[PDB]
């Protein structure tokens, strides 16, 4: 889906892109170990703050925090979350 | 039979059925006091029977 | 995903859309209730880069033609078998 | 609107009107002083008491929210535009027509473009809306005009617009008047409103199929005058406002059904 619409936006807009996989697969929260008291950044959002990154292209929730430190674009697919049991 | 403080009929009164109360009693306080509730005032204060087991 | 299918756990919260297709998807398996927040997904970015602007524009422009509804359906249509 | 935002005359005798409501004023540029109570009212005290900001409510003349008709813009957006007026509040959809000069926030209220009915259309696709030229005339959609959907159905079905000339332009009242009447059977308009409206009805009316058909899937937005450093602050705090249920709460003090 993402990468269809990837290529839709990127037939507008003059675009060369390089895709590459997350690191280590988890999402990403704020992180603080001990004697480090800044909840430094770990997953795909540390890694787009670092600067190997240059924009995100998933599912990604726009949640509070988030958008404390990145700036954001209007949503595309409104949702909620649900519980999932065998049946 | 009925429920709770909980059915749209209470949420938004309706015409069919009234709610009323004993007029000036620790309720018409209660009911006086509450934010949210208020809108439901405005229906007891409409028609509350000023009485007691006669009601 | 497995886990759970596989009876090690119970029951798996997660986001509406990804369960609502998996769900028609495999087999078996279906959610009960209805969500309890509610919010969407987008494209994030480093502050003040006009990518995000332009951007911004043209998921709107893609949403009034309904490029995005047609691709939705394309890709999640051929389910509920 | 009618579920969003209420205007009320004021007091009996007092003036200052009734508690959990607030002073209005219409003008008409007798300045008679109104009170206004709702979803956005409530919203917008919220915001003030979070932000520690100060505000006056002044409504418009120039037509209900207003369109870029011979290039010169009237209404809500064309007052934010002409910087007569620095925010914009209640029922105001988003779309790529009014983005270009001014700014939005995030969406609060999911909306939508649905098709209200009696107790036979399945999307805009169908053969009924695609091309009206067959046996029985499926007549007179309401489709308000000069609102938020006549741009919409400028360039989705180009062929539906020269249909459309006739139909029930009164109001929204108007449209539910010639339903029960039975002079139309076909309506078009916000999911949100007409959702609201269809909850409460003598019996109840059947919207179409629901919100899983929702054409053009947005949100309801705050407009504002652009390049304002405000913007941001409010920003951050509507996404906490979805944090503690307060939507859920000031939806269920304000939305309801006696059907739906
Ligand atoms: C962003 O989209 C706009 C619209 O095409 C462009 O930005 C500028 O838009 C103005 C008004 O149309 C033009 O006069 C400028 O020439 C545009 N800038 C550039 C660099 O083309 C542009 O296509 C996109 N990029 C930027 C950076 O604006
Ligand atoms: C959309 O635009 C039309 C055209 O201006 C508006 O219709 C006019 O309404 C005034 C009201 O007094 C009449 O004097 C004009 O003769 C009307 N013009 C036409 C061409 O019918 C219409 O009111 C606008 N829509 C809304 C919702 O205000």
């Amino acid at each position: 889906f993402c990468i269809d619409l990837l290529i839709k936006l990127a037939r507008t807009m003059n675009f060369t892109y390089e895709v590459h996989l997350v690191a280590d697969g988890k999402f990403g929260t704020q992180e603080r170990v001990n004697n480090s008291n800044k909840k430094e950044w770990n997953g795909m959002m540390g890694e787009l703050l670092s600067g190997q990154a240059d924009m995100i292209v998933a599912p990604l929730t726009i949640n509070n925090e988030r958008a404390q430190y990145i700036e954001f674009s209007k949503p595309f697919k409104y949702q909620g979350l649900t519980i999932l049991v065998k049946k | 039979r009925i429920t709770g403080i909980n059915d749209p009929r209470l949420r938004n009164p309706s015409d069919k059925f009234i709610y009323a109360t004993v007029k000036q009693s620790s309720v018409d306080i209660y009911f006086r006091r509450q934010v949210e509730l208020s809108t439901m005032y405005r229906h007891m204060e409409k028609h509350n029977y000023e009485s007691a087991a006669e009601a | 995903i497995q886990a759970v299918r596989d009876n090690k756990l119970h029951a798996f919260i997660w986001d509406s859309a990804v369960l609502e297709f998996e769900a028609s998807q495999k087999c078996d398996l279906v959610t009960t209730g209805e969500l309890f927040f509610r919010s969407g997904f987008g494209i994030g970015m480093r502050k003040d880069s006009p990518w995000k602007q332009n951007v911004s524009l043209s998921i709107l422009k893609s949403h009034e033609n309904g490029f995005m509804e047609d691709l939705d359906k394309t890709w999640v249509r051929y389910q509920e078998c | 609107e009618r579920p969003f935002v209420i205007v009320e005359s004021p007091d009996p005798g007092t003036g200052g009107c009734v508690p959990n409501t607030v002073p209005c004023r219409r003008q008409s540029n007798p300045y008679t002083k109104l009170c206004c109570k709702g979803f956005c009212i409530d919203i917008l005290k919220k915001l003030a008491r979070v932000v520690k900001f100060s505000y006056d409510l002044y409504l418009v003349t120039n037509g209900k929210h207003g369109k870029r008709v011979r290039g010169v813009w009237n209404g809500m957006i064309g007052e934010v535009y002409y910087k007569r007026a620095d925010m914009a509040i209640g029922s105001l959809t988003i779309n790529e027509e009014r983005s270009e000069i001014v700014d939005f926030s995030v969406p609060f209220v999911e909306t939508g473009i649905s098709v209200m009915v009696a107790r036979t259309v399945s999307g805009l696709s169908d053969k009924k809306f695609q091309r009206p030229q067959d046996q029985y005339p499926p007549f007179r959609f309401g489709t308000v005009p000069n609102g938020s959907t006549e741009r919409n159905i400028r360039s989705n079905y180009r062929d539906m617009h020269t249909h459309m000339v006739k139909f029930n332009q009164r109001s929204v009242e108007d449209a539910l008047t010639s339903l029960k009447m039975g002079k139309l059977d076909a309506f078009i308009y916000d999911a949100a409103v007409l959702n609201y409206m269809a909850g409460k009805d003598e019996g109840c009316k059947l919207v179409t199929i629901g919100s899983g058909k929702v054409f053009a899937t947005t949100g309801y937005g705050i407009a504002m005058q652009k390049d304002s450093h405000w913007k941001r602050a409010i920003d951050l705090a509507l996404l906490q406002f979805l944090g503690d249920g307060e939507t859920q709460k000031l939806e269920t003090v304000w939305l309801s059904g006696i059907c739906q």
